[PDB]
């Protein structure tokens, strides 16, 4: 890109363009964006690609656990429901006054599953049992509705729709998004002055090279990245751990930069066109850039082991029952 | 408001919701509302917001009003006179650059095309213009047994359990008992009338019951998802909407002919198509469109928000959608340069900052009045039909058993 | 609001109406007709079956007689499961909707007259030497009396203090507050007025007292309004970040109270039956 | 593409690939543990009761006894309730997923590799006098002779004839055709695949060879790219109305096949038991 010399008002070119201008080369065959600032004093060629700036953000691989209890909704609600069920069972046993065996499956079995061991005494007991069954069904329906709503509401994170989203236009102390220093993206964000807050935020955090930025983004250091479409798409497709939010903006192809006074221009660009229609470029792109692509047990096993715990608890309790009948 | 007077002539017998006298004035307006008829200056009765504001103004500033309603009815817009090529005013606006005139108290939107010849005061009500659309009763009431899902497919899987019943016959050697047990297990009835001898038959029956339960759960989940996602209401919102912008030959929309709004549509050349489309469907009245919308002739209406909000609030049949655009304010009219300007503007501002205008507007406007049932009725009818069929079948079976 | 506001909507359920009750009555009538047809002790068994075969079948009321009873039981079970599926879908749709309109929505309803008689000193963070303070003083001096208690600084400092420190209510310009709520971090600050304004008066460009510019400037401003400029101006400048873009334990209090009342009624009925 | 919607559902995605085996083995282990606990046709009755508790409340046998069996039954009922709630939640979450048919991708397809053979008589757009004709005639002299006597008159005429099916495909510059298909009668028809363009060439404004304007003109155009002109211009002019917009039979067929296979297996096992 173009920078200013130290302690002076003159303009200087550094890096690739500065090297080319000072009689040190003649071709710039490399990924080089077409820009108005560059094209002032360099004769470009017809583009051999098409791309636009693109945002990349890391993707949260774990999105569910399937072993969650009623805790996400409320655990105090479950405790209160259990206390109310116990109180209802006690009241039903009181209304009866079989005997303890009658209280063995008075309401506990009815609220659990089908046992058929109930021994009603009065119509009030039947009414209480019907009310308890209705309340249990209502609670089950409410819990199922809550689970379905949580499943639908799951994954609150969404891809940010381009740069026009105000959530990125407005700066915040939760995103350290930045790009590589001294590239075409910096020039584009400079002479487009309507969102200069983002420009300053990037200027205080700009990185140095694409490889370092990608490596840092891998270990959750930078939460976003703006760069060329093709490079980032390939990096995400191969290393299947990232996503490409947004679609496109400021689209412009690459090119082969050459000096204005050179005789190779009229014979180079034409050639590219002649190599762009007989499937050569498409075949080469298929060969090089685009060739790769990319109800659990946690809901059951995590419970089954707990059931196994019962196998290590109830059987011993059975011996306690053998003790209970020993002295009785 | 406009209300014909009684035989006596003087307005009376009126009280507000809370209970208080209502100020009324004599309107000497035409009665022949038809486009061309013998005019009759019968004294009518008018009351409402602007009349109350005028009463307060006359209390504050000494004068004597004599309200007379306009003759034509149109608000007043520039238009070329017939058999000529010049421009002249008409309607209510034309009766100000005129004789009697001397003021205008009515909804008169502030606009550039009207601010040269006359000037207004500080607005006494800020109001944009929105979109008013018709409403219909939603059809997602689950009145039918399987309206969202595929009912026929259900009947298809009904044959499936019949095959299971055939499988029960293959497990019979009691086939009727096995079929009854399978049917009970379909809806967790727990009949318990099926006891196949072979253990493999019992295993197959349990597997079939589990598969049926899974299918029932999947069907219930599908119906719940269809009910939750049922949202076929997506109407036009704003001007940027491609549907409204794209001309439509099915549903039409327009506004009052040659009244303010059209002027706006004549100064924004970007629209173009909407103005041309609506130029041949404008209604020549304010209430004509509001009463013809329910007749399924005009699917959309453009008008100021102040009227539309009250219209929606009173008759709880239509809703107002979209967002406000071309935000402006109303205002009391005046002619050229008159001494009343400063006093009127100062009085309006003082009333606005005193909360009197807010309370009066609330009193005169903001008295807003405004397990499925169809599914229950359909289920009841289906249950009655099934009960009648079952009663007939039971009677036939009893008669056959008595004879065999 | 101090924290999240959630409405249990216990009284908003379709219960205690004439739709679900009507469907239940029709189903009971159909079941009674089927039982009478199949008939050609028993009444108590039928009542127990009807009570059990509504929500949960885990209750011993079993008494099978014949194929007609099986058919009517299957029909009742199908109707019940259809009703339960519809109710679950309706509950999911209800959970989809949210009700977070506002908290008070009133400037002179009950509180802002004399806070000493209410107890909690709601924050009255006006600002001195302004336009809102003079209007609030000339409207009712009682509110202005307590306005001297809380008056810290401009919009930013007052909003920061009210966010969590000491203040609850803030009364200031409508446009400034709309912008501030639009650009609030986390969208935890919302103006609780449902977008209602008290003394609507627009801004303006204060000119001199006779300078030959008023007519031209007013005409230019009206032309700008007509030609469609300020809408794009505000959507590029004055727009919020989120603003427009939009088994609880405490929710079980009402149903638990209803269940307790039902249990008390059942106990009273049992006592009355035992009396005779 | 208006003949078949081809909407994918849960049945389209693979099911019971490997997780179902894990569920089967854990439930078998749990059943074995419960049987062992009971021991310290009862085993068959317990297995049937557990299968019912997993599936749905059915008629059980008198297998359970004591206190441990009741706790086991309650735990199994709770686990089944949780599992069915999770299954319903997963089904609701997956109901929002959808897709559409893609056919072949790009101008290079299996059917278009050779014009003859196959079975249905293909008819694809061959509008002449343009780039779409010379490109094919100078880089693919195999799909040219077949399409010689198939050229239409205009884009609108070709689309109208395609509505009353005569042409099975259409080939044109993918800038007018993309807009044209995006604003049809309900946009029932759309492009083929993901729009894998073959030779992305571009547009341009021609000039006389060596005109002095050329340089300047180029610069101007580049400037218009910088200040977001093309994006808003295209959004205003050539963006369509549905471009943004984008009981299963397959499940019934799969469950019917599973039921038929289960019935055949049951018959085979019965025959084997009779033989043995």
């Amino acid at each position: 890109t173009q920078e200013r010399v130290n302690n002076s008002n003159k303009k200087e070119w550094n890096g690739m363009m500065g090297e080319l201008l000072s009689g040190q080369a003649d071709m710039i065959v490399a990924p080089l964006t077409i820009n108005n600032e560059r094209a002032q004093y360099i004769e470009f060629s017809k583009p051999f690609k098409y791309q636009g700036l693109t945002i990349l953000v890391k993707k949260e691989i774990p999105r569910s656990t399937l072993d969650s209890f009623m805790q996400p909704f409320q655990s105090t609600l479950w405790l209160l429901v259990g206390l109310s069920v116990h109180v209802v069972a006690v009241m039903l046993y009181l209304l009866d006054r079989t005997l303890s065996s009658a209280m063995w499956f008075s309401w506990g079995v009815l609220l659990n599953s089908g046992i058929g061991e109930g021994a009603p005494r009065s119509f009030s007991a039947r009414i209480l049992g019907m009310v308890w069954a209705g309340f249990a069904m209502i609670i089950v329906a409410s819990y199922t509705a809550n689970l379905a709503a949580f499943l639908v509401l799951d994954r609150p994170e969404e891809r940010i729709t381009g740069i026009n989203d105000p959530r990125l236009r407005n700066p915040s102390d939760k995103f350290i998004y930045a790009t590589v220093k001294q590239s075409s993206v910096d020039i584009y964000f400079r002479r487009q002055v309507e969102l200069s807050t983002m420009y300053r935020h990037m200027e205080k955090h700009n990185y140095e090279s694409a490889a370092e930025a990608i490596q840092a983004v891998r270990d959750n250091k930078l939460h976003a990245f703006i760069w060329d479409s093709a490079v980032l798409e390939f990096e995400a497709s191969q290393k299947c751990d990232l996503v490409t939010t947004g679609e496109l903006f400021f689209r412009s192809g690459f090119g082969i930069g050459m000096r204005k006074d050179s005789p190779w221009k009229q014979n180079v660009s034409l050639s590219i066109l002649k190599s762009h229609e007989n499937g050569f470029m498409e075949d080469l792109d298929k060969t090089w850039v685009r060739y790769q692509e990319c109800l659990t047990f946690e809901n059951m096993a995590g419970v089954f082991m707990l059931v196994a715990g019962g196998i290590v608890a109830g059987i011993f309790l059975i011996f306690i029952e053998i003790a209970y009948k020993r002295h009785k | 408001y406009v209300k014909p007077t009684l035989s006596d002539g003087t307005c009376k017998e009126e009280f507000t919701v809370n209970g208080d006298p209502v100020k009324k004035v004599i309107c000497t307006g035409p009665n022949d509302t038809s486009p061309g008829s013998p005019r009759h200056t019968v004294p009518q009765c008018c009351y409402g917001f602007c009349i109350d504001l005028l009463i307060k103004l006359a209390r504050t500033m000494n004068f004597t009003y004599e309200v007379h309603l306009v003759a034509d009815g149109k608000f007043g817009t520039q238009e070329r006179v017939n058999n000529s090529n010049k421009k002249e005013w008409n309607g209510m606006m034309g009766e100000l650059l005129s004789g009697q005139a001397d003021m205008i108290v009515a909804p008169l939107t502030i606009n550039n095309e009207r601010a040269q010849y006359i000037e207004f005061s500080k607005p006494f009500k800020y109001q944009g213009l929105t979109i008013l659309v018709k409403k219909e009763i939603p059809r997602s009431t689950l009145d039918s047994f399987m309206q969202p899902f595929q009912s026929t497919l259900w009947l298809l899987v009904g044959l499936s359990v019949h095959v299971v019943a055939v499988m029960l016959y293959l497990l019979d050697r009691t086939l009727s008992s096995a079929m009854w047990f399978s049917w009970g297990v379909l809806l967790n009835s727990g009949i318990g009338e099926g006891a196949p001898r072979s253990f493999s038959a019992r295993i197959l029956g349990m597997v079939w019951a589990g598969f049926a339960m899974i299918i029932v759960a999947s069907y219930t989940a599908n119906l719940a998802a269809f009910l939750v996602l049922d949202r076929p209401e997506e109407r036009i919102t704003g001007i940027n909407d491609p549907r409204l912008r794209n001309p439509s030959d099915k549903f039409i929309y327009a506004t009052v002919k040659q009244s303010s709004v059209d002027i706006y549509f004549r100064r924004q050349v970007e629209l173009s198509t909407m103005y041309r489309h609506m130029e041949k469907h404008n209604y020549e009245s304010a209430a004509e469109a509001i009463q013809a919308v329910r007749d399924n002739k005009l699917h959309a209406f453009i008008w100021d928000s102040a009227v539309l909000e009250f219209e929606a609030s009173q008759k709880c049949d239509l809703v107002t959608t979209g967002e406000l655009f071309f935000r402006s304010g109303f205002g009391i009219g005046m002619r050229k340069d008159s001494p009343w300007k400063q006093n009127v503007s100062l009085s309006i501002l003082k009333s606005h900052e005193n909360g009197f205008m807010e309370d009066l507007d609330k009193t005169w406007v903001r008295y807003q009045e405004c397990l499925t049932f169809e599914n229950m009725a359909g289920v009841f009818m289906l249950v009655a039909g099934g009960i009648v069929a079952g009663i007939f079948l039971i009677f036939i079976e009893i008669a056959y058993k008595r004879h065999k | 609001r101090s924290n999240g506001t959630v409405s249990p909507s216990a009284f908003l359920e379709p219960f205690s109406a004439s739709v679900w009750v009507m469907m239940f009555v029709m189903l009971l009538i159909v079941s009674a007709i089927a039982v009478f047809v199949f008939e050609y002790f028993t009444i108590g068994k039928a009542i127990w079956l009807l009570w059990g075969l509504v929500f949960n079948n885990s209750v011993p009321v079993q008494n099978p007689k014949g194929t007609t009873s099986k058919i009517m039981v299957s029909v009742w079970a199908f109707f019940a499961v259809i009703f339960l599926a519809s109710y679950t879908a309706n509950l999911a749709a209800f959970m989809i909707q949210e009700e977070f309109v506002d908290q008070v929505t009133g400037l002179s309803d009950k509180k802002f007259q004399r806070p000493h008689d209410y107890s909690p000193p709601f924050r009255f963070g006006t600002v001195p030497n302004g336009s809102t303070e003079r209007n609030i003083r000339n409207n009712y001096p009682y509110m202005h009396q307590y306005m001297t208690k809380f008056n810290q600084k401009g919009v930013e400092d007052a909003l920061v203090s009210l966010k969590t420190g000491k203040l609850d209510a803030f009364i200031y310009d409508a446009a400034v507050l709309n912008y501030k709520a639009g650009r609030d971090e986390g969208c935890k600050l919302v103006t609780i007025g449902s977008g209602y304004i008290f003394a609507t008066t627009g801004y303006g460009i204060a000119l001199q007292k006779g300078s030959p510019w008023k007519r031209q400037i007013d005409l230019a401003l009206l032309q700008f309004v007509g030609d469609g400029e300020m809408e794009e101006l505000e959507t590029l400048w004055l727009t919020g970040i989120c603003h427009n873009e939009k088994l609880d334990i405490d929710n079980m209090a009402g149903v638990f109270y209803m269940l307790a009342a039902a249990m008390a009624l059942s106990l009273i009925t049992f006592i009355w039956e035992h009396l005779f």
